[PDB]
């Protein structure tokens, strides 16, 4: 671990439930690291406990066991970032990259989660029969469950038709009535979704012949923000244990190094687990194998 | 009303239920023993007629409800400017002949001064002989529940009330749902807790739905026709 | 065992971890694929178990030891499943004495 932080330039190392000192001369049997960029603006989200977005959405730390915290910084000549969206309903049905630009990094602001029955499309037939206030309808795969939109009848409009999810997922009024729920990620797994507006997904009088796409506005809950600070960007990483005074994996700065050989004068060896007192003297030899 | 509490006797003496063709169809509000407000919509014709009503006053229950009521029923005085298609001005006042003794559960509401720096989310009541199903069949005991005051800018929402509103009208309930009047609950008198002092500032005129989500409650700003309310006091 | 090049009809499974488990000691060694025979040398003594493997005719050479502190009982030979090994295609034959 000395080496660690003396190779890779480390701003800032702590430890939550273990002790820094305990690090050197134990034995770990796994570790697991857990590595991101962080945000300029949102840094002060990465103390230990906050409700923050970036542990409510992203990555939460879990406090109910023995973990290392490093802040450490990288060159930004050749930093390069790939970003991906981790949710597979919104993938499915039409997402792409952001490119946004170079050096900046998304953190999301709002989960939502769904079941496998979820579909961001009107009924064709319930829509088209509604002159004011029509929603887009589209087709949808096989096995899905369509946009409850239902015809009200009011003092003279009797063609006034009401859907869910409005008007935004994030500030809709009724959040019982929405499919999509708001939903806080835990420990291990990744952000669910981002939101879908169901107003700016699918087409207008749509004969079952168009899958429902969204535009690349109708997601919500997420912001873009730099990460470049003195020609560098910050790095966090999480180190999780899994066991201590356990395993094969050990701490090598608690060890003796290999110092150099002298010649001419009598000195103590400890060569190979074989100890003793003697001079050593360079000559040229060629009856050594690899293994002896 | 659906979700509402019983009412117990002796809590809002002000409920004057108004019997058509020996049932009772419409509510009201009493401000003076000589004059009830009430819905303009449901005195429309032919029901526009000095006789042909029953005035029930104190009735705790629709038990009780039998032969002999208040005094009779005089002519209706209806808002000049109101219209069938669009609902603006929807006021009626009725007219008594005796005036009405004021018992021990008795106690009329007070009408609201011009200028009173209300809360925009300010808790009120309205009780009445409302529903609590799918419009329900009818009504024996007081139902009475607690709302809040939508904002007019608010309540007129593209997604709801899109260019339906007019400045004499607000909504009162819950924008989920769940808390709202239903059909029968014509005149349901809306009091207000300000000062130790009720004010009626809302009046039923029609809805969408019973208790149901994006369907907030339709009531009349008395406010504005208090003044036209002192035009009648000028004229009897 | 099955066969890598040539595969058999089934699939080679001895074990079942989702996770590699703590394992003492992994290394890997390599040797020539052109020679004929391969020489093994397995023991333990003190609880500590060596091994010493050979390529050709020769005397073997130092692999590993290993710290167990128990005194192992069983060895066995997994035997390999192939489309190939049959004698009725390549007239081939498995020997390990
Ligand atoms: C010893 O060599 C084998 C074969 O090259 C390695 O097994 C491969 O490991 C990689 C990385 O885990 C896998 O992607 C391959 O599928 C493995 N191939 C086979 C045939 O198993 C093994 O990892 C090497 N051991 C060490 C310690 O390096
Ligand atoms: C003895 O001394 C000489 C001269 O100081 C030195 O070169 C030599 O290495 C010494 N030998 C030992 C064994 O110390």
């Amino acid at each position: 671990l000395s080496t660690l932080l003396r190779l890779v330039h480390t701003d800032s190392f702590s430890c939550n439930n273990f002790d820094e000192s305990k690090i050197y001369g134990s034995c770990f049997k796994s570790i697991v690291l857990d590595k991101f960029a962080i945000p300029n603006s949102r840094r002060s989200d990465l103390q230990l406990g906050s409700s923050g977005f970036l542990q409510s959405s992203n990555y939460k730390i879990d406090t109910t066991s023995s973990s290392c915290q490093l802040y450490y910084s990288l060159p930004a000549i050749n930093v390069t970032i790939n970003n991906y969206n981790p949710s597979s309903w919104n993938r499915r049905y039409g997402f792409n990259n952001f490119n946004l630009s170079s050096h900046s990094v998304v953190y999301s602001r709002y989960c939502f989660s769904v079941n496998n029955t979820f579909c961001p499309c009107a009924k064709p037939s319930f829509a088209s029969s509604c002159k004011s206030h029509k929603p887009p309808s589209a087709s949808c795969p096989i096995g899905t469950n369509y946009r409850s939109c239902e015809s009200t009848t009011v003092l003279d409009h009797t063609d006034w038709c009401r859907c869910s999810c409005l008007p935004d997922p994030i500030t809709a009024y009724d959040p019982r009535s929405c499919s999509q729920k708001k939903s806080l990620v835990g420990v291990g797994e990744h952000c669910a979704g981002f939101g879908v507006d169901e107003e700016k997904c699918g087409v207008l009088d749509g004969s079952y012949n168009v899958s429902c796409l969204c535009s690349t506005d109708a997601f919500l809950g997420w912001s873009y923000d730099t990460c470049v600070s003195n020609n560098r960007c910050n790095i966090f990483s999480n180190f999780i244990l899994n066991g201590i005074n356990s395993g094969t994996t050990c701490s090598n700065d608690l060890l003796q190094p290999n110092t150099e050989v002298f010649t001419d004068v009598c000195v103590d060896y400890d060569l190979y687990g074989i100890t003793g007192q003697g001079i050593f003297k360079e000559v040229s030899a060629v009856y050594y194998n690899s293994w002896q | 009303i659906v979700g509402g509490e019983s009412a117990l006797p002796g809590a809002w003496p002000w409920q004057v239920s108004l019997h058509v063709q020996n049932v009772h169809v419409c509510g009201g509000s009493i401000i003076t023993p000589e004059w009830i407000v009430t819905a303009a919509h449901c005195v429309e014709k032919p029901l526009n007629n000095p006789w042909h009503w029953t005035a029930f006053a104190g009735i705790l229950r629709q038990s009780f409800m039998f032969y002999g009521a208040g005094y009779q029923v005089e002519k209706v005085i209806s808002h000049p400017n109101y219209d069938s298609k669009t609902k603006n001005n929807d006021i009626a006042l009725m007219k008594l002949q005796k005036p009405l003794t004021f018992n021990d559960l008795v106690k009329p509401v007070c009408l609201p001064n011009p200028g009173m720096m209300l809360q925009p989310e300010q808790l009120c009541w309205i009780s009445g002989w409302g529903a609590t199903e799918e419009k329900g069949k009818t009504s024996e005991v007081l139902n009475a529940a607690k709302v809040l005051l939508i904002e007019t800018q608010r309540c007129n929402s593209r997604y709801v009330y899109d260019n339906l509103i007019t400045p004499a009208m607000i909504c009162a309930g819950f924008l989920q749902g769940n808390v709202d009047s239903c059909q029968g609950d014509s005149g349901g008198p809306l009091v207000t807790s300000k000062n130790n002092i009720w004010w009626l500032i809302g009046d039923t005129s029609w809805g969408s739905g019973c208790a149901k989500a994006y369907r907030p409650g339709v009531y009349g700003n008395v406010m504005v026709f208090t003044d036209w309310i002192y035009r009648q006091m000028r004229a009897d | 065992t099955i066969c890598k090049s040539k595969g058999s009809s089934r699939n080679e499974s001895w074990h079942f971890d989702k996770s590699e488990p703590l394992c003492l000691f992994k290394k890997n060694f390599t040797y020539n694929v052109s020679t004929d025979w391969l020489y093994f040398h397995f023991y333990q003594e003190r609880g500590t178990f060596y091994a010493y493997y050979a390529d050709s005719g020769m005397p073997t050479t130092f692999l590993f030891s290993l710290y167990l502190g128990t005194l192992l009982s069983h060895y066995y030979v997994l035997p390999l499943t192939c489309n190939a090994i049959s004698s009725n295609t390549d007239n081939e034959t498995l020997q390990y004495w």
